[PDB]
């Protein structure tokens, strides 16, 4: 049964839901170069 | 050199000249054909000509194109003269039923009382026994083969009456079949040659003149083994010397014997009609070959008498000495055993759907040979000059031979290639067709662009050499050489692919061979935008991070200039004419990739950095500018007067370069002015230093040369970089605001000498911004031993780069928003400010009286 | 047949511009241009969120936000956006991407200053492409080619009679190599929709009235074997070879194209491509066509919204509900799309740049043969498919970083992802079968049944704190639950490149699953929807909703007990073609075994083991014996 | 996140038979999965022996951690892996866990799961 814990994974800290807002999705990885 | 510009007299009796030669290819298609109506018609008086000997002829030799395409249609309708006439004789031997007396009869098309043989044979065992006749006639004369004999016994009894059908009908009224899918076919398209029998679905015709007539006889899969064995030997350039000799030009080069090279291409002609004897009906249907390959007789499209005499010259250049800009002994070896499936079926491909675009090529080339010619018989009296300096700062190593002599010249090597490249872009007013391949009369003065045309073509090659993988081949396309090497050596060499043999094309290939290169190899605008972004974008340098970069360019210029060698030998290596033209066709390829509108390669402001450095790059024989100008100021002054270190010489070259706009004319002219102030800053001044430089000395930089100059500016611009770097890693955006990035400039217009405490000033500035300002100019007007009215004189007469235009005063920031442009907030925020210090800069300006 | 596909955009223009746009070197002072695939991928995705529906989902979880949204939902001030206002958008696209592709340094020079007659084939196939486009900007779709299955040719050519008509078998039919086309070659055509409707028709009524002579898949296969010989009777050797059929790259047009009319340019580039191309576009119409004539069950599909609250209306709160699942749909999710197994991945989800920009043309050709049909609401369904095909970057980045308990969003793909492993997670020679992807499984069904009442419990709290439930409510859901049925039957149109997918028994695979779902949602509502008010309704919201997460917890605990070699999973993602096609015979063929239905005691194993009873632990519906022999 | 720590972890790794390993991972990230799963530490220890003056099983670890840190067990794994892991989390995850070693009020075990019965499985 699931007990839910603070987030504070490599994934799931603060810190990285912001930094994945900082950078947009490239036009330049999405050509594959 | 721009033919249809009337600005200059020297040249006007010579431009005037040119023209009489290109009116004059008109009086060869005059003296044979009549226009009547819209047909066109041989004249009366040459009804009876046999038109065998046209190689012999002067109209072959000046419409070369067109030749060629009529001696296809004869060697094409002698070879099936041959075959269908040995049907009657071995009808009889092979066949029990039906006898090649009764197959005169049946199939005669004279007209008596189409040629469908089933409804008129109407015998079904003769019928059946009849096309196993031919089958084995087909298969007789294919005995060479395993692959193809295999693929003609498969056809039916109909499928081989269809053969013969048009066979027949080819012989008797001189042009094919094309009843099958008719809107498209043109004249011409109708008309007998190795492309257009193979369009017209008769490959049974092909069939017969691959294996006993032309060679590599073999299929597709035995062609590994045939390519290995065309290899030849490698040429002493001993023996290229004994050609040579026998001639000389109007360059005072030796030339090949042009006599002998127009007699070695003509025995292919004389071969095809040899021992053909014509027939009352033959001399009627090889005035049909002469109408249908000459009807396309235009002014534009002729050979005139320079590249008439040079295209022999190639031919016989690369099929004995092989002289291509690739060796053809390097292309067979690049290939591996399994993949030659592919390399021919991309020159089929290629060559079948571009045959037309590549002779309109050829020709278009032919023009632009013919001014190269014109570009030697200008007067260079008046544009030289006598005096000459110890070290070539203004003469080019792979200019003209003729301009190579060590003299000061007002027109150097470079801005003649300019002026040819310059003809393709004066244009009329109105617009022409000249691409219509028709006979025309009119002179069309607008002419295409010879790089234009071929960068087309190379957009067909490389499409077409992505079928072999299904990534687009995009970076990677300088792997995949080979696929195009190959091509072009079925074009400049002896076409062995009978399915897509055309014509020999040399022009064609001397600029496909380097357009390829070029917009494979060497090019850069197209690859992707974050990588060698600098090199993309012209602009003047302010941290010197891009020196890795500048490196790049050695190795691809060099990799260039390797390339534009038509002789590979070096081995008592030695210049000759025919190499010299195809080096200043060379020239105008790679200028012609750089220079768009009117303006001059190194003038123009829209043209990259990187094709302005590779342009100056390869006529210094593949030096760099930046090699080129150190080696040379290192040698002719003493530069340890202005304290630069031999190190860091050739950054001082690139740094001045990139304040005019990346111009290699610009700084040559800057760079001797340096070497002649050099010599005489050093009887008259003590030595300064710029890389250390005082307060007190800073009107040693006030009599400094123009680089020394800037290349102190720089020092300013790297200084005011490196604060606003590190006052935004300080303040991190805590007390980051606008009145900051006012002040960061406020620091930059001040301080004019590079300080060891940087932050130590900044913090004394923004206590006191006029006391310190008071500090500068009481520490020169002391120290320096002029008047101070004269030291005044001299601050305000030197204004540093930055300063002066709104894009110099720019990249300080951008060089700042660049480096801290990582993310979303820290690059918008970064947009924000800018518009708030663009009101800045208005109340800097003033301007000079 | 032939008249009723014309193809507008050719694809030698097209693909200079998204497979080729390295070749092409932009005008002076200008960044290099990025493929055009990819600037339609991104401008789609950039158009949603721009356009006023797209903005209120995208900030859905702002509370402030969404009440404008409710706001205008129960005024009636709400629309889905509706792709003719993409088109407009896509024709000033276009019109810039080709006039970039004319303003280069190296067109210039040859297009604009000379006269057009003859110049290279290319630069007016590269004019021709534009002026048909404008003409027509709203009619075409497009297209991409990307799985083949091309033969072997010997590469010296042979005699092709005219009336020879090579592809008369099945052994004409078939493929040695397979070749995936993941980089992509789109083009474009239009859809005669009354010619068309002239043809479909003829060919159902010799279905029906002979079917003496056809069964359900002998006669799919035998249309399509037309529509290769239709493709063959273009084919002609002033065109192309044999080997420049076969491979894309050596397509051109004819030699003779510059000199042609303008009338006779349109109907060269209709030609040109229907030699390579008829086949799969003639039989994509085909397919949605003759199987949606067939089941009787699509007018029991569509009268369920169209009688009560239609969605032909666009602004009603069926509208609303119905738009708002299928933007959180994120058709074919991004995270399942990498769960999935390479056999049963869609063709169109292998595209390296402009997935959503097949899909959403793709599946507006659906809705035109809905259109075509008077299945005027399923015309509706599909356009929000390929509205909300911008949300295919959306459901990736979700599992990445954005939190899991707070977003619906979130748990609601993490139980999809389950989904696809619901047999798959039971197996604690592989003695478990693989499960049937093209079956969509009971959790699915309850996943969609958690953002239904989701949203109406958001849409419902702002009706009574602003401002029946009973019949009302029941059309809502009637309405709305099937049209799950056509949101999970329609994946088997996706698989159209290939015949050999079509060929099993369940053929008719819009009857057979409706009916398993009529059964299920019946068993629905008759029990939990026998009693609805307002004080229920958000009860059995947060009592699925903390079942949506017990079941998207599932997924934390079983993956990390998972082990690389089990001799079923090796198998199911094997890539050999030879056992490619075994599965996908397979799961149609052993799709209707499973069922729909969740149980709630999957994972509680029994610890005591009789080996007769070793079964029990296993708990899947088809469970085959596999026994080792050795 | 994980997708870009994998790509933060391809210029530290220094065998091209591990790069090409993990450049295959990296390339077919769009089109398959890709996750990270940790692997399982067991802490062996006598259960009698250790649990008796303890009030819980989440109190009777700590006070065997305690033992193992200060400090042959067969837990000499772990508190290495700890003072590994608690090195490179640098500045707050040290601290508390050198002054876990100090307070018995701290507990660092703890459950991630509502616990049912069994507590234990005894294997027959």
């Amino acid at each position: 049964v699931q007990l839910e814990t603070s987030n504070d994974g490599i994934g799931y800290r603060k810190q990285d839901v912001l930094y994945e807002t900082d950078k947009p999705q490239t036009m330049d990885e999405a050509s594959y170069e | 050199l721009v033919l249809t510009s009337q600005s200059n007299e020297n040249l006007l009796p010579n431009k005037e000249k040119l023209f009489e030669q290109i009116v004059d290819q008109i009086k060869y298609f005059d003296e044979y054909f009549f226009a009547s109506g819209g047909k066109i018609k041989v004249k009366k008086g040459y009804l009876k000509y046999n038109f065998l000997d046209i190689y012999k002829q002067p109209v072959c030799s000046a419409y070369l194109h067109l030749c060629s395409r009529y001696y296809e249609s004869v060697s094409i309708y002698i070879r099936l003269k041959k075959v269908f006439n040995g049907i009657p004789a071995f009808l009889d031997k092979n066949c029990r039923k039906v006898k090649g007396e009764e197959f005169k009869k049946l199939m005669d098309m004279e007209l008596k009382h189409y040629i469908d043989i089933k409804k008129e044979l109407n015998d079904e065992k003769a019928y059946k026994q009849l096309m196993s006749a031919i089958r084995k006639y087909v298969t007789t004369l294919t005995k060479a083969d395993s692959d193809i004999t295999y693929f003609v016994k498969q056809l039916d009894d109909e499928e081989i009456e269809r053969f013969l059908i048009d066979l027949n009908f080819f012989l008797y009224n001189g042009f094919l079949r094309i009843t099958e899918d008719k809107h498209l076919i043109n004249a011409d398209d109708v008309s007998p040659s190795y492309i257009n029998l193979y369009r017209s679905n008769n490959i049974v015709a092909l069939y017969i003149l691959k294996t006993q007539y032309e060679e590599n006889k073999l299929s597709e899969y035995r062609a590994h083994k045939f390519y290995r064995r065309k290899r030849v030997s490698n040429i002493t350039n001993d023996m290229i010397k004994k050609d040579f000799t026998q001639t000389n030009a109007l360059t005072n080069l030796p030339n090949l014997d042009n006599k002998k090279t127009t007699e070695y291409y003509l025995k292919e002609y004389e071969n095809f009609v040899e021992n053909f004897q014509p027939d009352l009906h033959d001399i009627m249907k090889l005035q049909l070959f002469f109408t249908m390959a000459f009807k396309d007789c235009n002014v534009n499209q002729n050979f005139t008498e320079t590249s008439k005499k040079l295209w022999f010259d190639l031919l016989y250049a690369y099929d004995k000495f092989g002289w291509f800009y690739i060796h053809p002994n390097e292309v067979i070896n690049s290939i591996n055993k399994t993949d030659f499936v592919r390399h021919v079926l991309v020159s089929r491909n290629f060559l079948l759907k571009n045959n037309d675009q590549l002779t309109f090529l050829e020709t278009q080339v032919a023009k632009i040979v013919e001014i190269i010619n014109l570009s030697l018989e200008v007067d260079k009296s008046p544009d030289s000059l006598d005096f000459s300096i110890p070290m070539n700062f203004f003469n080019h190593k792979n200019g003209y031979h003729v301009m190579n002599d060590d003299k000061l010249k007002l027109l150097t090597s470079y801005e003649y290639i300019d002026s040819i490249a310059n003809n393709y872009f004066f244009l009329s007013e109105y617009k022409n067709d000249v691409f219509r391949t028709g006979n025309n009369f009119k002179l069309y003065f607008n002419l295409p662009n010879i790089y234009s045309l071929a960068y087309q073509l190379f957009n067909e090659l490389a499409i077409n050499i992505n079928v072999i993988t299904n990534v687009p081949l995009k970076k990677y396309l300088k792997y995949n050489a080979s696929y195009a090497y190959f091509t072009l050596m079925n074009m400049i060499g002896k076409n062995h692919d009978i399915y897509s043999k055309g014509s020999r094309f040399v022009y064609a290939s001397y600029i496909l061979g380097l357009v390829f290169f070029i917009e494979s190899h060497i090019d850069i605008a197209r690859l992707k935008p974050k990588d060698f972004f600098f090199m993309k974008q012209s602009l003047p340098i302010i941290d010197h991070v891009y020196h890795k970069d500048l490196k790049t360019l050695k190795k691809n210029c060099t990799l260039l200039t390797d390339f534009m060698k038509i002789n590979k030998n070096s081995q008592n290596y030695s210049l000759t004419h025919t190499e010299e033209m195809i080096k200043i066709l060379g020239l105008l390829t790679v200028t012609l990739w750089a220079k768009e509108g009117k303006k001059s390669v190194y003038y123009d402001d829209d043209v990259s950095l990187y094709r302005k450095l590779m342009v100056s790059c390869v006529f210094n024989g593949g030096e760099t500018i930046q090699e080129k100008l150190a080696n040379n100021i290192e040698k002719s002054c003493d530069i340890s007067q202005y304290g630069i270190k031999s190190k860091n010489l050739k950054d001082m070259i690139d740094i001045n370069l990139s304040i005019h706009k990346w111009n290699p004319a610009e700084i040559e002219k800057l760079a001797y002015s340096f070497v002649l102030s050099c010599k005489m800053q050093k009887l008259m001044y003590k030595p300064m230093n710029v890389e250390k430089l005082p307060l007190e000395d800073y009107y040693k930089l006030s009599l400094a040369p123009d680089m020394v100059k800037t290349y102190h500016c720089y020092k300013l611009g790297k200084q005011a970089a490196e604060l606003l770097e590190s006052i935004i890693l300080k303040k991190k955006f805590v007390r980051f605001r606008v009145t900051d990035a006012i002040d960061v400039y406020d620091f930059f217009y001040i301080k004019k000498v590079l300080s060891s405490r940087i932050k130590k000033e900044y913090n004394e500035f923004l206590q006191d911004k006029r006391a310190f300002e008071k500090k500068e100019l009481e520490t020169i007007l002391n120290n320096s031993p002029f008047s101070e009215e004269q030291t005044m004189k001299l601050i305000n007469s030197y204004e540093c780069h930055w300063f002066t235009s709104y894009e110099n005063f720019r990249i300080l920031w951008m060089h700042a928003s660049s480096n801290l442009g990582t993310g979303t907030y820290l690059k918008n925020f970064f947009s924000e400010l800018w518009q708030n210090i663009r009101f800045l800069f208005k109340s800097k300006l003033k301007i000079r009286d | 047949m032939k008249k009723s596909l014309t193809f507008l955009v050719h694809v030698n223009s097209f693909l200079q511009l998204d497979f080729f746009h390295q070749l092409n070197e932009p005008p002076l002072g200008l960044p290099r241009s990025y493929p055009l695939s990819l600037v339609l991928e991104h401008k789609f995705k950039e158009w949603m969120n721009s356009s006023p529906a797209g903005f209120y989902f995208s900030n859905y979880q702002n509370p402030y936000i969404r009440k404008d949204l409710h706001d205008k939902v129960l005024s009636q001030k709400f629309e889905p956006p509706k792709m003719n206002q993409w088109n407009k958008v896509l024709k000033s696209l276009i019109e810039c991407a080709y006039d970039m592709y004319f303003e280069q340094r190296h067109v210039k020079n040859l297009y604009k200053y000379h006269n057009i007659y003859n110049i290279n084939n290319k630069l007016m196939l590269m004019r021709d492409s534009i002026d048909l486009y404008k003409n027509n900007f709203d009619d075409v779709l497009f297209f991409a080619d990307i799985f083949n299955m091309r033969k072997y040719m010997t590469a010296t050519p042979v005699y092709k009679k005219v009336k020879d008509r090579v592809y008369h078998t099945l052994h004409s039919i078939t493929g040695n190599s397979v070749n995936f086309y993941k980089y992509g070659i789109i083009y474009g055509f239009k859809v005669n929709k009354e010619i068309l409707k002239e043809v479909v028709d003829e060919l159902y009524s010799i279905y029906n009235f002979n079917t003496d002579i056809f069964t359900d898949t002998s006669f799919l296969q035998t249309v399509y074997l037309l529509f290769r010989r239709i493709e063959e009777t273009y084919r002609t050797q002033r065109r192309d070879d044999k080997i420049s059929v076969n491979n894309v790259f050596f397509m051109n047009v004819a030699n003779n194209y510059s000199k042609l009319n303008k009338e006779e340019r349109e109907i060269e580039i209709h030609n040109s491509m229907a030699s390579r191309y008829y086949a799969k576009t003639m039989f994509a119409a085909f397919q949605m066509l003759f199987s949606t004539m067939l089941s009787n069950n699509v007018d029991n599909l569509d009268k369920a919204y169209g009688l009560s609250e239609n969605i032909q209306v666009a602004t009603s709160t069926s509208a609303f509900l119905t738009f708002a699942y299928v933007y959180n749909g994120s058709i074919m999710d991004s995270v399942t799309n990498s769960l999935l197994p390479p056999y049963a991945k869609k063709p169109i989800t292998q595209l390296k740049y402009g997935k959503t920009f097949v899909f959403s043309n793709y599946f507006m050709l659906a809705s035109k043969m809905y259109d075509m049909l008077n299945y005027k609401n399923l015309s509706l369904l599909c356009e929000y498919q390929a509205v909300a095909s911008a949300n295919f970057y959306s459901a990736k980045k979700v599992g990445q970083f954005l939190g899991r308990k707070f977003l619906p969003i979130t748990t609601y793909f993490l139980v999809m992802r389950i989904s696809w492993t619901h047999a798959f997670t039971t197996g604690q020679s592989g003695y478990k079968s693989p499960e049937s992807f093209f079956f969509t499984h009971g959790l699915a069904a309850e996943a969609s049944k958690y953002l239904f009442f989701y949203f109406f419990t958001n849409l419902y709290l702002d009706a009574y704190k602003s401002f029946f439930n009973r019949n009302f409510f029941m059309e809502l859901v009637n309405g709305f639950m099937y049209a799950f049925c056509f949101f999970a039957i329609s994946q088997m149109y996706a698989y159209f490149e290939n015949i050999n997918f079509y060929i099993t028994s369940n053929f008719r695979f819009l009857d057979r699953y409706y009916g398993v779902f009529n059964k299920y949602f019946i068993n629905y509502a008759i029990i939990k929807l026998k009693e609805i008010t307002s004080d229920l309704l958000i009860k059995y919201e947060r009592e699925a909703y903390l079942s949506m997460k017990k079941y998207g917890y599932l997924g934390e605990v079983i993956a990390a007990r998972l082990s690389p070699k089990d001799k079923i999973m090796n198998y199911v993602h094997e890539t050999n073609e030879d056992i490619m096609s075994n599965l996908r015979r397979y799961d149609m063929e052993n799709a209707f075994k499973n069922k729909m239905s969740t149980y709630v005691d999957d994972f509680a194993f029994f610890d005591d083991c009789g080996k007769n009873e070793q079964f029990l632990n296993e708990r899947c519906d088809y469970c085959p014996v596999i026994e080792e022999v050795e | 996140s994980q997708m870009t720590a994998i790509k933060n972890l391809y210029s530290t790794v220094e065998d091209e038979q591990r790069k090409q390993l993990l450049k295959v991972i990296i390339e077919n990230e769009s089109t398959n999965d890709i996750s990270v799963q940790c692997p399982t530490y067991n802490i062996k220890l006598h259960y009698t022996k250790e649990c008796a003056n303890s009030n819980n099983i989440l109190k009777c670890i700590d006070e065997f951690l305690r033992k193992t840190c200060e400090k042959k067990h067969p837990s000499a794994d772990l508190c290495e892996h700890l003072q590994f892991l608690f090195e490179s989390l640098k500045n707050p995850y040290l601290d508390n866990f050198k002054k876990f070693m100090t307070n018995s009020d701290f507990t660092l075990i703890k459950p991630q799961s509502v616990w049912n019965v069994p507590i234990f499985d005894i294997y027959k």
